[PDB]
């Protein structure tokens, strides 16, 4: 809600104060990372 | 006369010396380690 306005029915956050001058969101979640890694897993190396 | 054959017979401690007198002279390389067996495959993932 704006003071002073005319337009009704407003949404979204603004890009007048995100923050509202406190301090940045915490978030504790998990990720998973599955990729195809680069890896000599042990040979190409002397036998001896 | 057969003096010849209980010789040759006799000193063959030496022909030891010789051979590494060989491999001396001798180049020497390692080959790493091969990895055997078959392979698993991977094509890829449904591409949009």
């Amino acid at each position: 809600k704006l003071t002073r306005t005319r337009l009704d029915r407003l949404y979204g956050l603004p890009a007048a104060d995100p923050n509202n001058g406190k301090e940045y969101y915490e978030i504790a979640g998990r990720f998973s990372l599955i990729s195809l890694v680069p890896s000599n897993d042990d040979y190409q190396t002397p036998i001896a | 006369a057969s003096l010849i054959y209980r010789q040759l017979l006799t000193n063959s401690y030496t022909v030891d010396l010789s051979d590494e007198i060989q491999e001396i002279g001798s180049t020497k390389s390692q080959n790493v380690t091969i990895n055997p067996g078959p392979f698993a495959q991977t094509g890829y993932a449904p591409v949009n």
